[PDB]
């Protein structure tokens, strides 16, 4: 890490990183302008612009330690989809403190999150109009079905991690510190994925869980962005589970043994759901809620895969020939779909690529 | 998590909690009509 001063006075840094994707050959990478974007107890985020093209990039500082058992780096190499936010560069550096190494992962620059936008909707009391949540939720399904091809689980999908391009719609899964390939047979901890958005089979305790998980997230997520707040509230990990079971009613001895078979034996309490059409307003799209109710199920097994959720009727206006943004311009990339992507089900490429974009 | 002996009886104590909840609304809700 070296320092210099251009035209405008601004401060350079210049390193040398290895690229994201391709051949392992470092190279100078010079920045300025930087600034803090975003914040965690092991690291911060940076935009900066990039010296040689002016594009901005987000910077990615994150702490190492030997205990961290971080698979960030090495997820963020493989992936490649329109839907994910791309690993442009990545170096070391060291902090003002003695033995203070961070690894730096240099990102596209996308400039809002689906949280941010869905509070500012939320603060003007008005919810988000239900093309955007078609596009929203669409896009991060794509890219479940992209990661989950190769094993790969999220485990921490949340409106603060869905990047936005606002002008273009576009969504970008981002945060891939908790990420992990799934093996089966090998135990994974339970404790994981953030509250609000924790699948119950991960509050019960299972080891065994599988990348449905972030099936039950996004379940969450598209559920908040239809009730303008998140739809399980819990005050801690207990409460978490009942703030689900308050909603849901309680779950039956089988959806209970395909959560975690330790606890198919207790008899607990049967707590009356809500009736699905109770729990939104009254004109909240009935597609959206038929969707959320095929998410938010207590047996993993029973949720819908994200191909399967991409296919769903709820998203059928995306797939219209006249479909267009509000502001007039026409919708992001939505049928490109890859051998990789498409590899759940195959079959079901002859529903998601409509005729009109198969051309 | 823990052992599923332990988590279970927090689970049903707070679910109880929760029926108790529910059945003293409905009360006052009796409570409140009448008034
Ligand atoms: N590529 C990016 N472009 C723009 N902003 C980003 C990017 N990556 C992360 N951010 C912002 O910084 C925040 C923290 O980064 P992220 O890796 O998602 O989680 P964490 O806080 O655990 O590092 C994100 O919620 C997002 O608001
Ligand atoms: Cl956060
Ligand atoms: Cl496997
Ligand atoms: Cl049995
Ligand atoms: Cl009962
Ligand atoms: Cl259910
Ligand atoms: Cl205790
Ligand atoms: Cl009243
Ligand atoms: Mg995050």
């Amino acid at each position: 890490m070296k320092v210099s001063r251009d035209k405008d006075g601004s401060k350079v840094t210049t390193v040398v990183a290895t690229p994201g994707q391709g051949p392992d050959r470092p190279q100078e990478v010079s920045y300025t302008d930087t600034k803090v974007i975003g914040n965690g107890s092991f690291g911060v985020v940076y935009q900066a612009k990039l010296c040689d093209s002016g594009e901005l990039v987000a910077i990615k500082k994150v702490l190492q330690d030997k205990r961290f058992k971080n698979r960030e780096l090495q997820i963020m190499r493989k992936l490649d989809h329109c839907n994910i936010v791309r690993l442009r560069y990545f170096f070391y550096s060291s902090g003002e403190k003695k033995d203070e190494v961070y690894l730096n992962l240099v990102l596209d620059y996308v400039p809002e999150t689906v949280y941010r936008v869905a509070r500012h909707y939320s603060r003007a009391k008005q919810t988000l109009p239900v093309i955007y949540v078609k596009l929203y939720m669409y896009q991060l399904f794509r890219s479940l079905a992209y990661i989950h091809s190769f094993g790969i689980c999220h485990r921490d999908i949340k409106p603060q991690n869905l990047l936005l391009d606002p002008d273009t719609a576009v969504l970008k899964l981002c945060d891939f510190g908790s990420a992990k390939q799934l093996v089966r047979g090998e135990p994974n901890v339970s404790y994981i994925c953030s509250r609000y958005y924790r699948a119950p089979e991960l509050i019960f305790g299972a080891t065994d869980y599988t990348s449905s998980i972030d099936v039950w997230s996004a379940g969450c997520v598209l559920a908040e962005l239809l009730l303008g707040q998140p739809i399980f509230p819990g005050d801690s990990g207990v409460d978490q589970l009942v703030e689900i079971i308050k909603v849901l009613g309680t779950p039956t001895r089988e959806q209970i043994r395909e959560m975690n078979p330790n606890y198919t034996e207790f008899k607990f309490p049967q707590i009356k759901a809500h009736p699905w059409t109770k729990v939104f307003r009254p004109r909240t799209p009935p597609e959206a809620i038929a969707l959320c109710s095929r998410l938010l199920e207590y047996t993993p097994t029973a949720r819908l895969t994200p191909l399967e959720a991409c296919a769903h009727s709820f998203f059928d206006e995306l797939r219209d020939p006249n479909v267009k943004l509000p502001n007039g311009r026409d919708t992001p990339a939505l049928f490109n779909f890859t051998t990789q992507e498409l590899s759940s089900n195959p079959p079901l490429a002859t529903i998601l690529i409509p005729p009109h974009a198969r051309h | 998590g823990v052992e599923p002996q332990k988590f279970a009886e927090e689970l049903i104590h707070r679910l109880e909690a929760v029926q108790r909840t529910r059945e003293a609304e409905e009360k006052l809700e009796e409570r409140l009509k009448r008034v």
